[PDB]
């Protein structure tokens, strides 16, 4: 009955918020002044449980190890190894001294499954290791007042319906009702998205319950001001507490690179019961019994299982996932690291993922000019021009006249990611004045404070008057700011390069415009001004007593305007434009207010600069909205208030006709439900957000991108891949890796299937054509797991053949990681070349011993007979069981070398699918140590002291050793003209047939 | 998604029919040039070897030591009295001697009458195809004394105290080298020690070499071995119809209802052994004369 | 005689070659 659960999860919370006080403390029973007495308190606190979110579900390690020991690769290698002690058990009951070929092979393959499982599963719990070293969960004390009395206690202490208090810096406990607000900021960033922190205000305003004034929250911290408030939702019935429940509670999909292992493993099986079923056929047909034909049928099935490439799959994608390690992009998932390449649509957030969630000095006004200010996290942006006085005025007027000051240990952090202590707006401009006009700290005791006047709540307005310290003039300074309209009020003088003038309307409607300027773009504006008083009316020893009017409130000289807005992160523009480059559709997705998000999205790369909204458009003619055409307007912005009357085939609309979308006041939910829709197209979807309404949206997305640092802790716990060090351009890092891996396990596929052919066509034959046995069981494990194994995993280094980032999304239902070229190039010509290779080192090495090639035929019947000491050759010679034995596993042998001496060739194909050898080039130095590796390897098998003894690998005479050599020239020079003509003549026969 | 069978623009089993056609015309113009180039190369592999000699004869460095009776596991397990019982044994042992009779060995352009006693080795020139069809060496049954007989279509064969004829690994060029006069304890034999490769049979443990009471060999005039006269060995393709030497031995004193196992040991410096192939030099046999 | 081949000497030195390729195998990955 979860499904219930899940949907009423699913749905957006309501309130009674909206309710009279007398009606709230009767519905709570609790007193407004005194809150209640701690018995009654206790007794709900063992009532309905602790105010804390239920721990997330323990995942034990035994079970997800269980959970690497399955899959769909491991399982594929489980069925061929029970199909081996199958054939086994046919073999061991019904004939006399039967081989252990097949027990050896079971356990071998057994032996794989769990060896890469437990490499893997340390790896993912690696990370998940490094991941526990990040939850620096501080234990937080809640300000409650119980019975009359302040007292603070832990927040998992506090319960619903009593009355809890909040001072500035304090992060609010559990979902209160405020009842009392004193100038009350609180930051409602991390859970509905809203940029610049939103004032709690007692009365009642908006029906939503989120948009409203008169309820804090889970997990919001208090800016400003001191406020009450009675518990309305406690513990995981809370508002994010409700949104975190469903984050643990969605399901996680199946990733694009497991979906492609799983049609890879459909084609390799698919063949596989072919061959095996086609020829058990054909040898009951010829003579074999069903004993011998079942076990031909098995044999010939899991021996076109690739034992090998698990174990080189993983490593590949381990390989990739080190690097993503290294730039602090860590990813808890190991095949995480390639859905970033398969992605086609990236769903971001603007507060805190796309943005830096911090106020900061936008541009500022001075001498009827636009000057913009650096807005860089890491401070790398033009420098405006810090010469002139007016600039002197204006940074002493808010480095004065501003409430705001740094604390204890901000003195080693940097200007910007220090602590301020005050008004998010205050804090931007002590950063800015104590980044480019020197420091605050001198500035500000340079002129001594008088009188101060701070906010107010109608015709806002904070000044202040100061003394002077300069040595030419006594008077005093008095320093004033406010909201535009307000200064515009109390002004009349001009200041401009020093001197003043009057408020002429030339110059007064162009600040007039420079105000909408700055204001339409989405940011928040200030206006600054100063004054001298005569001090030949204002001595300096009278006492400006703040009650009169000591002050001119008019008469004032403005200096400007200085606006402010949470900037984008630095590479956040370029890497959206390197996103859109690749042809990943970008699509914002945030709850914040309309006005800011779609002006962020013009200046990041979301909405391109010239294409118009509907509204543009019809802003544009002067002519309501409902008369302009959808068709002609490319971006569109969707507000959650209408999203939420909204069915499905309307949002498939809105994605399919607009290619520039703006999401804007969506809910968490809405969030999930707009992930959903772009997942109903077909595309691969990333999610990248760091509030805990980025949670469901980041569970239920294809691949879920959470920061390291400024994103919550369950968005982060249900996200697929982390960035540590916040940087959005690993995204692009992403999104190239994994392409580039995508194409390296194409390559790295094709090697190892390759060597399929040459591996099952010599017991092919022998069934067919009834000759001695090519190459043995132990020969192939040398391959498949010994030599292989190294040219295999230097696949995965492999740089860019092209310009990955260039070309478009790969396509899910058609770009497929192993397709039908791949198998007609390895299973189809150059394995074919290879097995051709090994029978011709096989007929060499029998003739030169006096069994020529055409005696072989139907040899093997008395060949195989342990007890017919006297097999004649084709000289009349008699040869005992072990002295042919003994040529044969000294046929298994160079037959093995054989296939080395051909993958040379192979691997130096697959390394390049399109450009020549010649022009990528033999530059992958672990390839070359993967050609030293396998050829000494190869002849260490061969000539060790002992390995006829224990593995029946006896040395090869040295002429052995250039019997393949034709064959692996033939197959690098087949394979590149094969490429050279797929350069040439990119149309397409040698293309689409081939080129894989 | 699995029913891309066909359609009504042209698709069958995934591609159209041009495209199945293109395809089908590479793969076999394709495989047809692999084919040609693997039997080029394997025609140059064919060239690189002689019709007279093998290039590498290391792998049969120490002769065999087979047995005309070819059993199942080296075992002759049958009743004195049922006739088919070993009637497998005797089938094989006709079939073998059926190349040794008088009327087989009947043309004197290919067959040489070597002589009654062993002698010295009859090296008829080069391996070379200069010289033509050279002459082999007779062999007539009557040498195998008590093992052979003068019966019918049906060698009526021992019942009681059984017979088995060893023969010595037809080898290209081998000369057979017997021991020195310097013998290591080889087991009471003549002293014909210069022409002829000694044979010895034994038991294996102090349990077998006390069941078998009495061997007895027959060979060429007489000797428990192989006559150097018939060697070497000049190939199938110089030499066909040729008649290795054999040498038979029969087991008079043997108990009865009992497995026992008997060795039959040649000896020589050109004969080696091996411990993982007991037919290398040696040769095991297991007896068992169930009444 | 034909029928004995020094494989002694075959083997030693296919041993010295899968030394010495490795060894320089792994002075490849090792560009320092
Ligand atoms: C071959 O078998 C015959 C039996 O048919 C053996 O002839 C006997 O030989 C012993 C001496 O060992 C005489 O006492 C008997 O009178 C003989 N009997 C017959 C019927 O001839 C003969 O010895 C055997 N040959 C060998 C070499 O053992
Ligand atoms: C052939 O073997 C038999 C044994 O099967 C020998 O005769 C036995 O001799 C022992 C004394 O050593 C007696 O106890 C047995 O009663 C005898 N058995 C029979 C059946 O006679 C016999 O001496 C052997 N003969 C030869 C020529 O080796
Ligand atoms: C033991 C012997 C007789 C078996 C003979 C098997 C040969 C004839 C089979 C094995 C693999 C086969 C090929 C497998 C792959 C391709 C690509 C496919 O899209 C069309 C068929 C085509 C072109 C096949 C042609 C026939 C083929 C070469
Ligand atoms: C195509 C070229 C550039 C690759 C170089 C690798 C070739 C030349 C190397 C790889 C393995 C080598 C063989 C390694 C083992 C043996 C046995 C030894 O007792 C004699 C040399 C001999 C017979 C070598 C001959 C040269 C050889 C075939
Ligand atoms: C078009 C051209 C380049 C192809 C010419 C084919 C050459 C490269 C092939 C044809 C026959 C081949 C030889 C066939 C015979 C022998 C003897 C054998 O015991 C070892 C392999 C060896 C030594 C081969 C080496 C390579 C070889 C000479
Ligand atoms: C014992 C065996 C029994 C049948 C013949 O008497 C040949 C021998 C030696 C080769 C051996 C088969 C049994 C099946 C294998 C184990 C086989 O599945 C296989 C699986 C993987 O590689 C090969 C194909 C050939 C094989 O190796
Ligand atoms: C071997 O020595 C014996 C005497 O010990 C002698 O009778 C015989 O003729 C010798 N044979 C050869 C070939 O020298
Ligand atoms: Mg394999
Ligand atoms: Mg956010
Ligand atoms: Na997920």
């Amino acid at each position: 009955k979860e499904r219930d659960m899940d949907e009423l999860k699913k749905e957006v919370s309501m309130d009674d918020h909206k309710l009279s006080l007398d009606e709230l403390h009767r519905k709570y029973g609790t007193d407004l002044s005194r809150g209640l007495t701690p018995a009654r308190a206790a007794e709900i606190l063992a009532r309905d449980g602790p105010n804390a979110l239920t721990p997330p579900p323990t995942t034990p390690e035994w079970v997800k190890f269980c959970r690497q020991l399955f899959g769909g690769f491991s399982m594929l290698l489980w069925i061929g190894a029970i199909l081996c002690f199958l054939a086994y058990g046919i073999q061991a009951a019904t004939e006399e001294e039967p081989q252990n070929d097949n027990l050896y092979l079971g356990v071998v393959l057994s032996a794989v499954v769990i060896i890469t499982g437990c490499f893997s599963y340390y790896q993912e719990a690696k990370s998940s290791k490094i991941m526990e070293s990040f939850k620096n969960m501080v234990p937080q004390q809640a300000l409650v007042i119980r019975n009359g009395e302040k007292m603070s206690i832990n927040a998992e202490e506090v319960v619903v319906g009593d009355l809890v208090e909040v001072k500035g810096g304090d992060r609010i406990p559990a979902d209160l009702r405020i009842i009392s607000a004193n100038g009350c900021k609180v930051d409602n960033s991390s859970l509905t998205g809203e940029s610049e922190p939103q004032t709690r205000s007692p009365d009642f305003t908006n029906e939503n319950p989120l948009e409203t004034r008169n309820i804090a929250f889970f997990s919001t911290n208090c800016v400003e001001g001191t406020a009450r408030g009675i518990v309305v939702y406690t513990g995981d019935r809370t508002v994010m507490g409700r949104i975190a429940t469903l984050a643990s509670g969605l399901e996680g999909g199946q990733t694009p690179i497991a979906a492609e292992i799983e049609h890879f493993i459909h084609i390799i099986t698919g063949v596989a019961v072919f061959l095996g079923v086609s020829f058990f056929i054909l040898s009951l047909i010829l003579e074999y019994t069903w004993l011998e034909a079942v076990i031909f049928l098995i044999g010939i099935i899991v021996a076109n299982v690739p034992e090998g490439l698990l174990a080189t799959v993983t490593v590949c994608l381990t390989l990739t996932a080190k690097r993503m390690a290294r730039k602090n992009c860590l990813v808890k998932n190991l095949e995480a690291v390639e859905t970033l390449g398969s992605t086609s649509t990236i769903c971001s957030d603007k507060t805190g993922t796309l943005t830096q969630n911090r106020m900061t000095v936008a541009h500022m006004w001075s001498d009827n000019q636009i000057h913009e200010a650096d807005t860089t996290e890491n401070q790398s942006g033009v420098s405006f021009d810090k010469t002139s006085a007016t600039w002197l005025a204006l940074s002493r007027i808010a480095g004065l006249c501003n409430r705001a000051v740094f604390q204890a240990n901000q003195e080693n952090l940097p200007i910007l990611k220090r602590a301020v202590a005050g008004d998010a707006s205050e804090s931007a401009l002590l950063k800015c004045i104590e980044l480019c006009c020197g420091s605050v700290k001198e500035m500000r005791e340079r002129y001594t404070k008088i009188v101060e006047i701070p906010f107010n709540s109608t015709n806002k307005y904070q000044l202040s008057i100061h003394k002077n310290p300069n040595t030419a003039e006594p008077r005093h300074l008095l320093v004033m700011k406010g909201a535009p309209e307000r200064i515009l009020d109390r002004c009349s003088s001009i200041l401009i390069h020093g001197k003043e003038q009057p408020l002429d309307e030339e110059l007064k409607d162009a600040f007039q415009n420079a105000y909408l300027e700055l204001g339409g773009l989405g940011e928040r504006v200030l206006g600054f001004c100063h004054l001298f008083l005569p001090d030949e009316q204002f001595p300096e020893g009278f006492q400006f007593d703040t009650d009169d009017v000591n002050f001119p409130l008019d008469n004032l000289c403005f200096v400007g305007l200085i606006s402010m807005i949470d900037p984008p992160r630095a590479a956040v523009p370029d890497a959206v434009g390197k996103c859109r480059s690749a042809g990943i559709k970008v699509i914002m997705v945030t709850g914040d207010h309309p006005i800011t998000a779609k002006a962020i999205a013009k200046g990041v790369g979301i909405i391109s600069e010239g294409n118009e909204t509907v509204e543009d458009i019809a802003a544009r003619l002067n002519i309501p909205v409902s008369q302009v055409n959808p068709r002609d307007a490319k971006a569109c912005v969707v507000h959650g208030s209408d999203l939420k009357d909204m069915t499905s085939e309307q949002l498939d609309d809105i994605l399919k006709y607009h290619t520039e979308i703006v999401f804007a006041r969506t809910s968490p939910q809405q969030k999930l439900i707009i992930v959903e829709g772009c997942q109903r197209q077909g595309a691969i979807v990333a999610v990248t957000g760091d509030g805990v309404n980025d949670s469901p949206a980041s569970k239920k997305a294809d691949i879920g991108v959470a920061m390291g640092i400024a994103g919550s802790d369950v968005s982060k716990q249900a996200a697929d891949m982390i960035l540590l060090d916040d940087n959005f351009a690993s995204i692009v890092t992403g999104v190239e890796e994994g392409r580039l891996i995508f194409d390296n396990l194409k390559k790295s596929i094709a090697y190892t299937l390759t060597s399929n052919i040459p591996e099952i066509t010599p017991f092919l034959i022998f069934i067919i054509a009834n000759i001695p046995l090519p190459l043995g069981t132990v020969t192939i494990l040398c391959i498949d797991l010994g030599t292989d194994m190294v040219p295999a995993i230097s696949l995965a280094y492999e740089q860019a053949e092209s310009d990955i980032m260039k070309r478009q999304p790969r396509n899910p239902k058609t770009d497929k990681l192993v397709n039908e070229q791949l198998i007609s190039m390895a299973y189809g010509q150059i394995g074919m070349i290879q097995a051709l290779g090994g029978f011709f080192t096989y007929f060499v090495i029998l003739a030169e011993n006096g069994f020529l090639p055409i005696h072989l035929l139907g040899l093997r019947v008395n060949w195989d007979d342990r007890w017919i000491n006297d097999v004649e050759d084709s000289y009349g010679q008699q040869w005992t069981y072990e002295q042919r034995k003994i040529v044969e596993f000294t046929c298994h042998t160079p037959f093995f070398v054989t296939i080395v001496v051909v993958q040379w060739a192979d691997l130096v194909i697959c390394k390049t699918r399109r450009n020549s050898v010649f022009q990528q080039g033999m530059k992958n130095k672990i390839l070359i140590f993967g050609l030293f590796e396998e050829t000494a390897l190869a002849a260490f098998l061969s000539y060790c002291p002992g390995m006829g003894v224990a593995l029946r690998m006896y040395p090869l005479k040295p002429t052995w050793w250039f019997c393949a050599f034709p064959y692996s020239l033939l197959i690098f020079v087949y394979d590149e003209v094969r490429k050279l003509i797929i350069r040439r003549r990119p149309g397409g026969w040698v293309e689409k047939e081939t080129y894989y | 998604k699995k029913f891309i069978w066909n359609s009504e623009k042209k698709e069958f089993l995934g591609r159209t029919g041009g495209s199945w056609f293109k395809i089908l015309l590479f793969y076999v113009i394709f495989y047809g040039c692999l084919a040609g180039i693997f039997i080029g190369t394997i025609q140059v592999m064919l060239l690189t070897i002689s019709e007279f000699k093998p290039t590498y004869q290391d792998r049969v460095a120490p002769p065999g030591l087979t047995q005309i009776p070819q059993s199942q596991k080296t075992e002759i397990s049958f009743r004195p009295n049922d006739p088919q019982s070993y009637e497998s044994y005797v089938v094989s042992i006709v079939r073998f001697l059926e190349k040794y009779k008088d009327l087989a060995q009947k043309d004197d352009m290919i067959f040489e009458d070597c002589g009654n006693v062993p002698s010295e080795l009859k090296e008829r020139g080069e391996y070379n195809n200069e010289r033509g069809e050279r002459k082999v060496c007779r062999f007539r049954l009557e040498w195998l004394g008590n093992c052979s007989g003068l019966n019918d279509e049906t060698y009526g064969y021992k019942d009681g105290k059984p017979c088995v004829i060893i023969k010595l690994n037809r080898v290209l060029g081998f000369k057979p080298k017997p021991p020195k006069n310097e013998s290591l304890e080889t087991y009471p034999v003549m002293k014909y020690n210069p022409y002829v490769l000694p044979v010895h049979c034994t038991g294996k443990r102090d349990e077998d070499k006390e069941k078998v009471g009495t061997m007895e060999y027959f060979g060429l005039g007489g000797y428990p071995g192989f006559p150097l006269q018939y060697y070497p060995y000049y190939g199938k393709l110089l030499q066909p119809k040729y008649l290795q030497p054999l040498m038979a031995v029969q087991f008079t004193n043997l108990t009865m209802d009992t497995e026992i196992r008997i060795e039959c040991k040649a000896y020589g410096e050109n004969i080696g052994y091996s411990e993982k192939d007991r037919f290398q030099g040696r040769f095991d046999v297991k007896i068992e004369v169930k009444s | 005689d034909p029928f004995y081949y020094d494989y002694e000497t075959v083997r030693n030195g296919g041993l010295i070659f899968a030394a010495l390729a490795f060894i320089v195998g792994l002075i490849i990955i090792l560009s320092k």
